[PDB]
């Protein structure tokens, strides 16, 4: 499927103007003008915002406008109110009677001052290793920007794919965010390794923060 | 007003067939069109199928073309989707949507999609393990403590804590699936070092497919 | 009294081309200037009359015909034109015929898989007389040696459906047309402008 290309994320300060772009084939967005834009807050059904020739449905604020230029189309939002952070998807009709959706753009509004993450690391070693499997866990608490990058280090060697991370939703009391990080290993490999560490680089921090421990200390 | 409701979506094993229904009220369902759209959790939207006002014409995405079938009963304001040979890539959320006066080609109205996942794994219950409080955690007189769950398949879970009466500083992160195909989750609470030596923290996990709970206590390891 | 042009233009569903509905307008005050200057009308051609003058005019009674037709065919709906729709479906007179109004209602009239609710006369024995209307839908076989005996389906069928699809594009889009006729001298005036 000729899924339309979109920027992974865009951000703007409240009250600013921001524009999201959508791009496709000369027969997927070129020619026809049926390009439409959808909005989906988390946990609920998508809404639509724009359709053919940038028209707007009744009951939607006039803050949203759309534009087309051949192979590309764009959605511009103004007066950011922090409620527009919902991801936006573009949609268009194509020859051979087929619909295509864009990869979706996530909008982040800088609705508050930057807040730094608190970081913790824990071995689930005793019960998990007795069960017969090994994992290492790293915790990032109440940060704001949520653009944080996380890296796992073993013997100062970098690991990827062997870990899974989960980020909780925006805490409405302070708009902060938190991330959970965990790398998984087999008992033999877990015993082979000597040092375990997690590293994070994020706008919420002035410089990267790394936490580490050696399995042999205890 | 206009409203749509989807029903029948749920857990199934791979390779089986399943049927979904969508019901609409408040508009001339026979006049416009009905569409199906799915969203794999953590990914964008993609189009699955469409049917015409009369039901005489149907179209499908290449991923589902020929596999799935779409049908409607304009005498009941009811829509149906038939799924066959379900695969691990079909584990998405499916929404029904219809055209409107704004344009038959536009997904004007949307329901609230059902969740469908194919898995050969049984309804394995979770197991709870504790996090080790230590110097690499407890710092500045403040510390985090946590419990960890070992992978389990069923979707419903709930974590309980002594702090459940006042969940200040408590988090229950969204569960994630291991390559095993079973879900797992972590939960943590932030507490003061004075509490580590004076208050017991124990976590208990609720799992609807197995009313027998699991619980584990966290205590400050010397590590 | 206000005039039902609102319901005339926004009737939600116009009659097919072959069976074009009519409605008599009487005792109205016709605010033609506010209608004409609207941006939605893609064309507002008028014959024997000019659109800005319309408020300075005052006819006895006026009729409005309505049908949905394709963009290329809208050109045929003009006095003195010829073609499949002008000849068979709706013969506009070779004389004055008032304003012809059309707008591109592709959003409402077109549908996925093609709208079959709108039909046109593929052929007829002879072209229609001005403002002639017929509903006679009988297969044109004529029996005889040339074609299958009467009642048979060998010689096609008189009507066909447009099947308006979004894919049809700007050329084949379905337009909604309304046309008004003005007559004079045969009676005293009953409707005038504001
Ligand atoms: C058909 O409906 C449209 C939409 O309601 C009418 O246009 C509106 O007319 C009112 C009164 O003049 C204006 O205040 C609105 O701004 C118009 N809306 C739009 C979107 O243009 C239209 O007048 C109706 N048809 C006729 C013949 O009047």
């Amino acid at each position: 499927q000729s899924a339309l290309t979109q920027p992974a994320s865009v951000s703007g300060s409240p009250g600013q103007s921001i524009t999201i772009s959508c791009t496709g084939t000369s027969s997927d967005v070129g020619g026809y003008n049926y390009v439409s834009w959808y909005q989906q807050h988390p946990g609920k059904a998508p809404k639509l915002m724009i359709y053919d020739v940038s028209k707007r449905p009744s009951g939607v604020s006039n803050r949203f406008s759309g534009s087309k230029s051949g192979n590309t189309a764009s959605l511009t939002i103004s007066g950011l109110q922090s409620e527009d952070e919902a991801d936006y998807y573009c949609n268009s009709l194509t020859s051979i009677s087929t619909w295509v959706f864009g990869g979706g753009t996530k909008l982040t509004v800088l609705g508050r001052t930057v807040a730094a993450p608190s970081v913790f690391i824990f071995p689930p070693s005793d019960e998990q290793l007795k069960s017969g499997t090994a994992s290492v866990v790293c915790l990032l608490n109440n940060f704001y920007p949520r653009e944080a990058k996380v890296q796992w280090k073993v013997d100062n060697a970098l690991q990827s794919g062997n870990s899974q991370e989960s980020v909780t939703e925006q805490d409405s009391k302070d708009s902060t965010y938190s991330l959970s990080s965990t790398l998984t290993l087999s008992k033999a490999d877990y015993e082979k390794h000597k040092v375990y560490a997690c590293e994070v680089t994020h706008q919420g921090l002035s410089s990267p923060v790394t936490k580490s421990f050696n399995r042999g200390e205890c | 007003q206009v409203q749509l409701v989807e029903s029948g979506g749920g857990v199934v094993q791979p390779g089986r067939s399943l049927r979904l229904s969508c019901a609409a009220s408040g508009f001339t369902f026979s006049n416009y069109a009905m569409y199906w759209v799915r969203q794999a959790p953590g990914k964008g939207l993609e189009w699955v199928a469409v049917i015409s006002y009369d039901g005489s014409n149907k179209y499908y995405a290449d991923s589902v073309k020929g596999r799935f079938t779409i049908s409607r009963d304009n005498s009941k304001n009811t829509l149906y989707l038939q799924m066959n040979s379900l695969r691990t890539e079909d584990t998405a959320v499916y929404y029904c949507a219809s055209g409107s006066d704004y344009g038959d080609y536009l997904l004007v109205y949307w329901g609230q999609g059902t969740l469908v996942t194919v898995s050969s794994a049984s309804t394995k219950g979770p197991s709870v393990f504790p996090l080790a409080p230590s110097s690499k955690s407890t710092s500045g007189g403040t510390a985090a403590l946590g419990c960890l769950v070992k992978d389990y398949f069923p979707e419903p879970v709930t974590v309980s804590w002594n702090s459940g009466a006042l969940t200040s500083g408590v988090h229950t992160f969204p569960a994630v699936l291991q390559s095993s195909g079973l879900y797992s989750l972590s939960s943590v609470v932030t507490v003061p070092s004075s509490s580590l030596g004076t208050q017991t923290y124990i976590c208990n996990v609720n799992h609807k497919p197995s009313n027998t709970k699991v619980d584990k206590k966290v205590e400050p390891k010397s590590c | 009294n206000l005039c039902p042009f609102g319901e005339v233009f926004n009737a939600t569903r116009f009659a097919s081309v072959y069976a074009w509905n009519r409605k008599r307008i009487s005792n109205c005050v016709a605010d033609y200037s506010v209608l004409y200057n609207s941006a939605s009308f893609s064309t507002f051609k008028c014959y024997g009359v000019s659109p800005t003058k319309l408020n300075d005019l005052c006819f006895t009674n006026v009729y409005a015909d309505s049908f949905v037709i394709r963009g290329d065919e809208v050109r045929q709906i003009a006095p003195g034109q010829t073609g499949k729709i002008a000849d068979y479906n709706y013969k506009l007179p070779d004389d004055f015929t008032g304003c012809v109004i059309a707008w591109n209602s592709n959003n409402l009239d077109s549908k996925v898989g093609g709208n079959y609710n709108y039909l046109y006369r593929l052929f007829r024995k002879s072209n229609l007389k001005p403002f002639e209307r017929d509903i006679s839908t009988e297969i044109y076989q004529a029996g005889s040696t040339p074609c299958n005996g009467v009642e048979g389906f060998n010689c096609y069928f008189p009507l066909q459906s447009y099947g308006f699809q979004p894919t049809y594009g700007v050329g084949y889009q379905p337009y909604r047309v309304v046309v008004l006729s003005f007559e004079l001298l045969h009676a005293p005036a009953t409707v005038c402008g504001p």
